[PDB]
């Protein structure tokens, strides 16, 4: 059903592969929440104030705030993407949404494309 | 009159003991001192 919003976005040449490069790299990349206690070495100190910010549970809200400032009115897939997906295609409409900011911007929406900057043309010495 | 070989240094004790000594770094320092007490809590002591 999908097929309606992203033929609204963009055209239908470049748009399973996009549908599924965001499935699996989606179902792939997918986040709980991990931890993070002060009861179980150190980093640079600049990211270090935030990391011992970010340890203490008294600095985080019970709930979680919803944002206000209203942001992507030319892409109105956020108007479900808020609730009306929690699951793998919430992640999913995220990752897909990206890939037609990239497509629309007219670059390319994956990652593992980017090629790497090979570094040991600098370091290949004797 | 120079005696033309020693060269000193030490201190005559009461029971005739001869004492040497060395120099020590003082505990007064130069420059203040950090510390981290707990993290995100930072000390900074100088003397005067």
């Amino acid at each position: 059903d999908i097929r309606e919003l992203l033929s609204q976005y963009v055209d239908d040449a470049n748009l399973e592969d996009l549908i599924e490069w965001a499935m699996e790299k989606s179902s792939k990349y997918y986040i709980k929440n991990i931890g993070n206690t002060k009861s179980n070495t150190k980093f640079e100190s600049k990211n270090n104030i935030g990391i011992e910010y970010s340890k203490d549970s008294r600095n985080k809200l019970s709930y979680r705030n919803k944002p206000s400032i209203a942001t992507n009115l030319e892409y109105k897939t956020l108007c479900d993407m808020i609730k009306g997906t929690s699951g793998t295609e919430k992640e999913f409409l995220r990752y897909l949404l990206f890939g037609i900011k990239c497509i629309k911007k007219g670059v390319e929406y994956n990652i593992d494309k980017i090629k790497d900057v090979s570094y040991n043309d600098y370091f290949n010495v004797l | 009159y120079l005696v033309p070989n020693v060269i000193g240094g030490v201190f005559i004790n009461k029971q005739s003991v001869e004492k040497v000594g060395i120099n020590l770094v003082e505990k007064i320092t130069t420059w203040p001192k950090f510390r981290v007490v707990k993290p995100n809590s930072f000390t900074f002591s100088f003397s005067s």
